[PDB]
This record gives structure tokens, sequence and C-alpha cells, in this order.
């Protein structure tokens, strides 16, 4: 599924008061349960990279955001390497959990959304 | 430079086994694949020696297995060695595709790697299915009429197939002699499969428990793969000789100590246990063409698991919802294995058919609705 | 199916061969060896063992070669191509009641006598289904059970009539140890013979299996000593991010 | 003689008696339907494999250790 | 998607310093008693109900039917075994 | 020190004194199928009458 | 300490051959050890044991 579906249809629950007044607290226990925070993670680092829109999406993130993602991705690989879990200023906070790829990726899949389009279009 | 990157075929070798990149973070479900290779070598050199003592005719090939047991030095030894490590190969076998399945190993930028895997799958069973008929006991001979009447479905030519198979109008000398040289054979076919998608996997490198990238942290191969593997190598060794020294026969079946009698059928006829599960899916569907597709599609649906996975994170370690389908799914994984071997009776036959559903709908209901269903969560609950 | 058609299971007797560590008994291979000769023998071949395997397992070199040298075998042609016989020697098989399967089914009511060299293996239950089935013979069926023709009722046997008699009863046999030849005794010295007759590589197995469970165990020890030794630069590894 | 022969008898009248019991009785039915006319002629025929099944895993389970202790 | 040593095909580092230890400096078995047991303890805890859940459902279901076949077999399961065939 | 250094070896060493006693003897027990079975050493013996041979 | 590793381990020829003379010294003297143990725990079980009268 692309990163555009999710969005979309998140958008369509939010929406509906009676679907995001059942879905939403759903959703922040499965976070919690997920427990991808408690390897010091951001939601974000677990999107799969191996594909042309992400490598350009990754490209795209401002220097500082993708130094920072390099050391999460190394410090969640040793704790995983030890079994261990993150403690202290580690664990990620709900407030840091910030979804700083998702912009990128989205933007590069617009792209290659109309792209496709405007490749089937037919002059009426 | 040094000769290990200069020399073509030392840097071939070097490339798997020595500077080969890995991830820092693998766990013990990633020594399945060497213990396969282990396997392999077991099998070849165990399967080589024993054809030097066997006799492919069927009026001497249950006692050249004999002559093996009671005359040939260590042959005892070499015949339960080879036996045993059938079965060892698909424990490590399931073992190493659950891995691929709970970790998302299918995934892109591996499904190729996934989809050879799915084949060699399929020639081991074909390579053991060969192998058990050689000994020409009552199960051998029981086992390979029954299964390869499977062909007389395939519509107008299959009972045409099935002589072409036996060589003759049932299952007998010919067959026997056919299935050794094809027994001998497979083996190769399987360890070229078994390399080539190696060489497929080599382009994106192994997948890792957390399921991001490990361009960012590698370790070489050697010295720490290595040696993490000969944990399992020896724990593996242990297995094998509480098995092949004190108890060779708990895996087998008693009436192939019985010599093939096309007269008297055995009580039961079952496959060697990891068929079972694909012989309970042939049972559920009452036609035969429809048992027989089932069947096959059981394994070849493996191969849609790249499309029928919706999520955008790669593996089950952050999913809660899929950790929970992937253990029913391999507990009804196991019920079909142990109702391949009741008996046609109430009330197994409707429990049969209902875990055969599920089987089938874990693939195209159950992980389409559930990984579409947690990508939101993730987005939602992270908001 | 019925616990009938299935044959009652048998009890898990204490066999001296039960065990990681434990041998064969060989004095009672020895007297199962006499069992199998003055009354199976009448009925039941044992075609796998030749005289040469019961030296230095229950006999010595001499008196197996005095059991063969009592046979006639047969010769290879004379000069005018004529059959003859020889006596036997240690390289023998041990040669069996009846010249095919339709002399035997004559002499046994239609029923053909197994072949007991690999009897052990070939039944589930092992020892405890020989020993369960020469002993379990009620005197009388149990109320209702209908025995075909030439069957008698025995309830280890799936589905309950079995086309072989009980034959083994107090002091059949005389044994040359002096021991009280009992229906019960007779049946364990002969379920283990037959034991050993399925797989004489028993001993040697096992013994062979205790070094290597040693070895294998001891390589195991140091492989994780060893394994985690070089792991630690990995696992003890730390960092400090200042972010740029 | 056999020391079986008096282990087994011991095993039934002691720890297997409820099942002795329910052989014995089964035993005295179907005799009794058998001496009835027009059994021949009936659909079900009672046996006692079941109760003798269970009496006799009832005196193995009682005696095999005891047994292989004397001989 | 991978390279190979030297242009593996991470993104560029920068700010990470790491630092280790020779394995012949370290106790390979330091805090190995504390990990065997609260270690092991923690994440076995952790993962606990993804394995007894589906085993305990598979197991109660698999001891049902085969209660119910071996009752269906007896004498008193005559007339239950003839209307399921 | 030196003795530090001499304990890891110590466990290599042991490790690899295993393995090598393991492999000698999983290769001599198995290359010995490939020695003549019980059968073959069995044939041993032949007698032959002299009366019928004449001279020369 | 010193002298040990020097002689034995320093050089990996030596370390090699050391542990191929232990590995034979092994093999022999567990084979003696092993069979004696065997016949302890399979006391008057064995053909050896039953020999004598025949
Ligand atoms: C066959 C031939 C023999 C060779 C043996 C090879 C098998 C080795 C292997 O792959 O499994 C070892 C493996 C230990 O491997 P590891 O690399 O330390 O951690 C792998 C897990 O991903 C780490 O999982 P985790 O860190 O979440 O720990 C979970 C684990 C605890 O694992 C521990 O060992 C601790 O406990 C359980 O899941 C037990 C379930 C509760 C039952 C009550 O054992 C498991 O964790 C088995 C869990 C499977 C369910
Ligand atoms: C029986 C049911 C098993 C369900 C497993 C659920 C996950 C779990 O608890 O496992 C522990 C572990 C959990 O590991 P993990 O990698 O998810 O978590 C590590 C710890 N954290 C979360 C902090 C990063 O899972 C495995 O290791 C799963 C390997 C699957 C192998 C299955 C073989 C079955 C063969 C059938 C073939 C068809
Ligand atoms: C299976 C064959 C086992 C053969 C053992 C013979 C000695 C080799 C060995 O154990 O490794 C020592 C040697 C070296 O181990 P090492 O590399 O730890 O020792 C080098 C450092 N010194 C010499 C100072 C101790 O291994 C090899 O050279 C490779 C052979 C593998 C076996
Ligand atoms: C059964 C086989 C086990 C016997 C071989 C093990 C090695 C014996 C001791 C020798 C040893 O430890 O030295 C290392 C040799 O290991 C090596 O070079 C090999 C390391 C591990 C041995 C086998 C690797 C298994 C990995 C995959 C399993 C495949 C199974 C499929 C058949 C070199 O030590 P060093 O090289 O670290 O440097 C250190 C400085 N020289
Ligand atoms: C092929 C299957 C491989 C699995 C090996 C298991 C043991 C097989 C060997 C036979 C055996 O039982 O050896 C025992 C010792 O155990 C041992 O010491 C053997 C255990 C060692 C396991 C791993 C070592 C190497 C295995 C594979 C390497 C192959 C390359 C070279 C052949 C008995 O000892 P004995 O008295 O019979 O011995 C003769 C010299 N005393
Ligand atoms: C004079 C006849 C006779 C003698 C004596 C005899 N048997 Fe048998 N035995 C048979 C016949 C006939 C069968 C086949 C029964 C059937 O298949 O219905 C048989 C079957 C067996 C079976 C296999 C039952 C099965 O599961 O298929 C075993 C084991 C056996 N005998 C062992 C013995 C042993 C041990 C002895 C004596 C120490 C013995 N027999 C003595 C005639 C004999
Ligand atoms: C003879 C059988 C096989 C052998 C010897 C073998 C060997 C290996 C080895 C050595 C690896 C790399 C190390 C590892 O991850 O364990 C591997 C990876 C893999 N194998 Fe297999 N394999 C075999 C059968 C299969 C089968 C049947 C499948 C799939 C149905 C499969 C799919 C894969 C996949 C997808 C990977 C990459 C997993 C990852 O690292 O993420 N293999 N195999
Ligand atoms: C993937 C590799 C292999 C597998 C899984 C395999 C599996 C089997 C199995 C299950 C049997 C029946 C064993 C028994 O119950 O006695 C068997 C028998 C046999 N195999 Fe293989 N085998 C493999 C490779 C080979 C190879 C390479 C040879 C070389 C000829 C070979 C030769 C034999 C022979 C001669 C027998 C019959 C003798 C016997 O039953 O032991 N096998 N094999
Ligand atoms: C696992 C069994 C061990 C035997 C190895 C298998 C034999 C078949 C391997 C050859 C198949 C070709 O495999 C291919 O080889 C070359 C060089 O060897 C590798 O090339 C890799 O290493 C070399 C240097 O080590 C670099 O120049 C290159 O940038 C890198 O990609 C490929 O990543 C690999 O895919």
């Amino acid at each position: 599924a692309s990163i555009t579906s999710v969005v979309k249809t998140s958008e369509l629950i939010l929406k509906s008061p009676l679907l995001s007044k059942i879905v939403v607290p759903l959703a922040k226990t499965y976070v919690k349960f997920s427990g991808y925070r408690q390897l010091g993670f951001k939601m974000n680092d677990l999107i799969i990279e191996e594909t042309p829109n992400m490598q350009l999406a990754l490209r795209r993130l401002p220097p500082t955001e993708s130094y920072d993602r390099v050391y999460r991705l190394i410090r969640a690989t040793q704790f995983s390497l030890s079994h261990k879990l993150a403690t202290g200023n580690d664990i990620t906070k709900p407030e840091e959990d910030d979804h700083y790829l998702i912009p990128y990726i989205l933007d590069v899949e617009a792209e290659a959304f109309e792209k496709d389009a405007l490749d089937n279009l037919e002059v009426v | 430079m040094a000769l290990r990157k200069k020399n073509s075929l030392l840097n071939m070798a070097n490339s798997y086994v020595l500077d080969s990149p890995q991830p820092s973070n693998l766990n013990y479900f990633w020594n399945f694949g060497s213990l396969l290779a282990l396997c392999l070598v077991i099998q070849l050199a165990t399967g080589i020696t024993l054809a030097m003592h066997y006799t492919s005719h069927a009026s001497l090939a249950f006692d050249s297995v004999e002559h093996i047991m009671r005359d040939v030095n260590f042959g005892w030894f070499i015949r339960y060695a080879h036996a045993n490590t059938a079965s060892f190969f698909f424990i490590c076998i399931y073992a190493h595709m659950g891995r691929n399945i709970y970790y998302g190993s299918y995934k892109t930028p591996r499904v190729l790697p996934w989809s050879i895997g799915v084949i060699i799958f399929l020639l081991l069973i074909i390579t053991a299915f060969m192998g058990y008929v050689l000994v020409f006991g009552q199960m051998s001979l029981w086992g390979a009429t029954v299964i390869c009447n499977l062909v007389s479905a395939i519509p107008w030519l299959g009972e045409d197939i099935v002589h072409f198979l036996w060589g003759g109008f049932s299952v007998g000398n010919p067959t026997l002699q056919r299935f050794f040289a094809l027994h001998y054979l497979m083996p190769f076919v399987l360890a070229v499969f078994a390399l080539l998608h190696l060489i497929a996997l080599h382009t994106a490198g192994s997948s890792n428990p957390l399921g991001i990238t490990s361009n960012v942290d590698k370790l070489s191969m050697h010295p720490y793969y290595s040696f993490k593997d000969l944990i399992t190598v020896f724990a593996f060794l242990l297995m094998f000789t509480l098995f092949v020294f004190f108890s060779p026969d708990k895996l087998g079946h008693p009436d192939n100590y019985i010599p093939a009698n096309p007269m008297v059928t055995p009580a039961s006829i079952v496959p060697e246990w990891y068929l079972l599960p694909f012989y309970a899916i042939l049972r559920a569907i009452p036609d035969k063409l429809g048992g027989v597709i089932a069947m096959v599609a059981a394994i070849l649906i493996l191969l849609i698991l790249p499309i029928v996975d919706r999520s955008i994170i790669r593996g089950n370690a952050f999913k809660p919802i899929s950790k929970l389908l992937f253990g029913f799914f391999i507990c009804n994984f196991l019920l079909l294995g142990v109702l391949g071997q009741v008996h046609i009776e109430p009330p197994f036959i409707v429990l049969g058919q209902i875990c055969t559903i599920f089987y089938f709908s874990y693939f195209l209901i159950l992980l389409p609705m559930v990984s579409t269903i947690e990508n939101i969560f993730f987005y939602i609950g992270s908001l | 199916m019925t616990a009938a058609e299935h044959g009652l299971h048998p009890a898990e007797y204490p066999w001296p061969q039960n065990g990681m560590l434990s041998t064969f008994d060989h004095a009672s291979l020895r007297r199962g060896y006499q069992v199998y000769k003055e009354v199976c023998a009448a009925c039941h071949s044992l075609d796998r063992i030749a005289w040469r395997n019961l030296v230095g397992v229950t006999h010595t070199t001499d008196e197996a070669k005095a059991f063969a040298e009592e046979l006639e075998y047969d010769d290879e042609p004379d000069d005018e191509g004529n059959p003859r016989k020889r006596p036997g020697k240690l390289a023998d098989y041990i040669p069996g009641p009846y010249p095919n399967e339709q002399a035997a089914r004559a002499a046994n009511q239609g029923a053909l006598p197994p072949d007991l060299s690999l009897i052990a293996k070939a039944r589930h239950g092992g020892a405890d289904y020989i020993f369960a089935l020469l002993t379990g013979y009620p005197d009388e069926p149990p109320a209702g059970v209908v025995l075909a023709p030439g069957m008698n009722y025995n309830p280890y046997f799936p589905g309950g009539g079995i086309g072989m008699a009980r034959t083994l009863f107090d002091g059949v046999v005389e044994y040359e140890d002096g021991t009280p030849a009992t229906t019960s005794q007779m049946a364990k010295d002969v379920a283990a013979f037959l034991t050993w007759a399925a797989e004489p590589e028993h001993d040697e197995r096992k013994k062979l299996g205790l070094k290597a469970i040693i070895v294998i165990s001891a390589m195991l020890g140091l492989s994780v000593y060893i394994k985690k030794f070089k792991w630690s630069p990995i696992k003890n590894r730390k960092f400090i991010y200042n972010p740029p | 003689p056999d020391p079986a022969i008096a282990l087994h008898e011991a095993a039934a009248e002691g720890p297997c008696h409820d099942f002795k019991h329910h052989f014995d009785e089964c035993v005295e039915r179907v005799t009794k339907a058998q001496e009835a006319e027009d059994y021949d002629h009936a659909e079900y025929k009672e046996d006692c494999v079941e109760e003798f099944f269970h009496l006799q895993h009832c005196i193995n389970d009682n005696t095999a250790d005891k047994l292989f202790r004397v001989l | 998607y991978m390279g190979w040593w030297g242009h593996m095909g991470s993104p560029p580092q920068k700010g990470i310093a790491g630092y280790t230890i020779s394995p012949f400096a370290a106790r390979p078995f330091a805090g190995v008693v504390h990990a065997a047991i609260f270690n092991t303890f923690r994440r076995t805890k952790n993962q606990a109900l993804f394995v007894i859940l589906p085993v305990s459902f598979f197991y109660y279901v698999w001891t049902q039917a085969s209660e119910k076949n071996e009752w269906l077999y007896t004498k008193a399961g005559r007339h239950e075994l003839a209307k399921a065939l | 020190t030196d003795a530090n250094r001499l304990f890891s070896y110590f466990m290599i060493g042991s490790f690899g004194m295993l393995s090598a006693a393991g492999a000698k003897a999983t290769v001599q027990d198995f290359l010995s199928n490939m020695s003549a079975s019980a059968d073959v050493l069995a044939m041993a013996k032949v007698e032959v009458k002299l009366g019928a041979i004449p001279l020369g | 300490a010193t002298t040990f590793y020097n002689v034995f381990v320093k050089r990996n020829s030596a370390f090699v051959a050391t542990i191929l003379a232990s590995a034979f010294v092994f093999d022999m003297t567990f084979e003696t050890a092993i069979d004696n143990f065997w016949d302890r725990i399979n006391a008057g079980k064995q053909w050896k044991d039953i020999r004598h009268k025949y």
C-alpha cells in the first residue's frame, strides 16, 4: 500500500466524528502495544525504504533530519542485537513521534501518480 | 589488494562467506539457512554412500537396505543418519519459511529469493517422496501408489501419464529404478536452486528482525556469523545424536519394515509426517481433481504473499495484531498436520475442512485486511 | 476405529535394554535363541540371521559351527552338473521351516507365519508387543466375540482373531542354564532375542552415542564461550551522538 | 508356576475390582442374551471386548513392573 | 539496494562516535546471571500471550475432537455414530 | 597479561582439539563402510580333492 | 604462563601441532575410559561376562 492511500483513508476516518471516536483510542493503544517507541524509533523510521519513491523521499530530507534518522537506526540496531530496550531519554515520547518523512513521500508519490494519470490522457 | 579480493574465484567465496556485509542484529532464527546447508551436505554424503551399497532392482531393494543395516561397517549409522536427517531437513525448512513469513522476508526487494525458495520447497518434497519409495517396504509401495494416482485426476491424459510415470500398470520394478535415478539427481538440482536463491538475495542483502535497512550498520559474515552458526550446528548435532543413536526409529513407520506386498493393503496409508498438512488439505476437498488442485495451491499460494501483504512496514516485530494472526496460522498448520494422520472419521472430517478454509483465508482475506488496518493504526496512532 | 480393531496397547515392561546406557542381557538373548529354536522355528523363519551372527553375542564360534554343521545346504553342482548337498558353515543363513509361502499357509490353516528377523521393528510396541501377544491369550474369548474358523482370540492382535494359537506353556523348553521356564520367562527371553535380531547393532550404537553426546556437549559449551568472546566488542559498543 | 497367574489375580481382586465387576456384569448379560431365541436374527449383538480391554489395561498397569522384577 | 564496503548505501553519517573494547579486555560473561534471569523473564513475559492464546485454542479444539471421536467408537456412542455417518 | 590471553587460547584450543578428535572419529567410522562388509569376510575356505588330478 | 604461551601458543604452527597431539591423546584415553565405564554399568550383561561358561 502507498503512503498516499494510508493518509487518505486516515483522513476519511478522522473526519467522521463517530469513526474517530472509536478508531483514535484503538490506534493509540495499538501504538502502545506495538512497542517501537521502546527502541527509540519514530513511527516513520519503520517505513519500507527499498523502493525508488522512498529513496527519493529520503534524499530530500533536510540534512539534520537525515543525520538524526541514521542515529536512531543505529541505536535501535544496537538495542536489538543486545536484547535490551531503550531507557530514559532514549524512549520516544509521544510528543517526539513526529511524521518527519510523510510530507516528503506524499510529494514524491503525488508526482508519480500524476505522471501515471497523464501518461493515459485522451485528447477530447 | 588482498588476494581474496583480487582473484576472481576467491573473490566469489569471499563475497558470500567472509566479507559478505550482514546486519549486526540477526537473531537465532537466521541460523536455519546454514542448518539447511548442513542437512544438504549430510544428505549428499550419506546418500552417495548408501548408493554404493543399495540395489535399485525390486527383487533386491528391501534386502539391500537390510544388508546396509546388518553387514556394511557403520551401515546402520549411515542409514539412520540419512533417514533422520530427512526429517531434520523439514524441521529446518519449516523454521526457515516461518522466519521468512514472520519477518516479511518475502517483501520487495526480496521477492525473487522468496519465489525461488518456493521452488526449492517443492523440489525437497519430490526428493524426499522418491527417496522414501526406495526402501520398497509396505509404506514405500502403497505411498507411491496413492500419490502417483493423484496424477490420474489430470483431465483426458491423466491415466496415460500415470502409466508413463510407473513404466507399467502398477508400481513395480520400473518405478523403483526410475525413482532411484531421479532421487539421486534431485538433490543436485535442489543445490543449484539453493545457490540461485542466495545469489538473488545478495542484491538486497539479508533482512533483519527490525525490518529496517541495515545499510547503516554492517558486520562481516566472518567471524561473527561463522561462530554464531557453530552454536546451532552443535545444538543440531545434539538433536541428531539423540535420534540417530538412541531412538533411530521414532520418526518412522513400522510398516516400512515389512517388504512391499501388492496384495495386502496396510491398515493406514499415510505420508511421512512432514507432508501431512498437504495431505489433510487434499482430503478436505471431496472431488479428486479439486483435492489435487487445493493441495498444490496450498504451496503455490506462498507466491502471492508479496501482493496480499499490504503493510507499509516489513515484518511482524512491531505489529501486535499481525503477530496474533501469525500465531493462529502456524498452529492451524500444525493441526492440519495432525489431521493428516487421523482416520477419515467424525468429527475430524469437518474439522479438516474448517482448518483448510482457515489456511487459505489467511492469504486471501485476513492478511490483506489486517495489514490494511494496521497501516491506518500506525498513522493515526502516532499523530 | 474401535479399540478392538486397533488391538489393546501393550504395557511398557522394564526391559534390560531400556535405558540410554543399557545393553541387552546376553544371557537372556541366549535363552531366547533356545525358545526360538525349540518352539517358534517350527513355523517361523529367521532368514536374515546367519550362524556367524550368534558368535560372540549368544554362542562361541564352536557352538555356532556345530549348529551349522548339523544341517545340509545346497552346494554348487558336481562335475556332471548334478545337484549336491554340503554341511553348513558360519556364513550360512538359519534355514526356514517351509520351502515357500504356499507350503507355509497349507501348514497353518491358510495363515502365513511372518519371518521374525524384523518383527520387533515391524510392529508398534516392539518387544512389549511380542511379550504381550505371547502371554495374552485368555482361556476364553470375551463373551460375544465370534472367531472365524482357525482363529484364536488375542486382544493385542488387531481385530482380536489371530491365526497363531498359544504356544508357550510352563516347561515346553528346558533351559540349559537352569532358569525356570515359565510362560512369562520364555516370552521375555524370546522377545529379547527377537529385538536383538531386529537391531543387532543396538549395544554398539548406544555406546557410540554416549561418546558422541559427551563430545558434542563439550563442543557446544565451548562454542558458546567462543561466540560470546568474539561478539563482546559488538555487544559492548557504545555511542555518543552530537547532532551536526 | 507362572508368576503372572498370581499377580494378575491379585490385581483383578484389588486395584482393578471396579473393572472386574463391569466385565463380569457384561458377560452375564451377553450370555443371557445369547440364551434367548432369535438372537441370531438380531441387528445388534453386544460383546464384552470394551470392558475386557478396560480390565486388561488396568491389570497391566498394576503388574508389568512386578512381573519383570521376578524374572 | 546494498552496495559494498566503502559505499554501502547508508545516508551520510555524521556526529556519531562509537566506542568499544577488545574481546581480550572484556569479560564475555559479564552480567550473565542477571541476563539469564531478569532479561529472559522480561522478554518472555512480553511475548507470552502470542504463544499461549493460539496454542491453547488449538489444543482445546483437538482435545474436544479427539475425545468425541473416541466416544463415537464406543458402545455408548453407537447411535450418535450411526447418525454421523 | 599473558595469563589472560592464554586462558582464551585454552578455550579456543580445546574446541579445536575436540573438533579434531570428533572429525577423526567421524571420518574413520564413516569411511569404514567402504572396507569389506561382514558377508565378504565370511568367504574364506575351500576343500579340493587330489586323487583326480593327474601328474603334470 | 608467558613461557607456556611462548612455546605452545604464539606460533600457530606450534599451536596447531599441540592441538593435534592433544586430540590424539584425548582420542586414545577417552576410548579406554568409556570402554571401562560402559563395562561397569552393564556388568554381567555382556557376552564377555558370560563367555566363561562356554
Ligand atoms: C505352529 C504354528 C506357530 C508357532 C509354534 C508359532 N507361531 Fe507365531 N504365528 C503363526 C501364524 C500362523 C501367524 C500368523 C497369524 C495371523 O496373521 O493371523 C503367526 C504370527 C506371529 C507374529 C505376528 C503377529 C502379527 O502382529 O502379525 C509374531 C510376533 C509371532 N507369530 C511370534 C511367535 C513367537 C515369538 C513364537 C514362539 C516362541 C511363535 N510365534 C510360535 C504360527 C506359529
Ligand atoms: C535447501 C534449502 C535452503 C537453503 C540451504 C537455504 C539457505 C539460505 C541461507 C544460507 C540464507 C541466508 C541466511 C539466512 O537468512 O538464514 C537464506 C535466506 C533466505 N532463504 Fe533460504 N534456504 C533454503 C530454502 C529456502 C526456502 C524453501 C525458502 C522460501 C520458501 C527460502 C527463502 C529464503 C529467503 C526469502 C531468504 C532471505 C531471508 C532474509 O535474510 O531476510 N529458502 N536461505
Ligand atoms: C535433499 C537430499 C535428500 C533427502 C531429503 C533424501 C531423503 C531420503 C529419504 C526420506 C529416504 C528414505 C529413507 C529411509 O527411510 O530408509 C532416502 C533413501 C535413500 N536416499 Fe536419499 N535423500 C537425499 C539425498 C540423497 C542423495 C544425494 C542420494 C545419492 C544417491 C540418496 C540416496 C538415497 C538412497 C540410496 C536411499 C535408499 C536407502 C535407504 O532407505 O536408506 N539420497 N532418502
Ligand atoms: C555460499 C556458498 C559459498 C560459495 C559462493 C557462491 C558461489 C557463487 C558466487 C558467485 C555469483 C556472483 O556473485 C557476485 O560476485 C561478486 C564478486 O564475487 C560480488 O560483488 C561484490 O563484491 C566485490 C568485492 O568482494 C565488489 O566488487 C562488488 O562491489 C560487490 O557487489 C556480488 O555481490 C555477488 O553477487
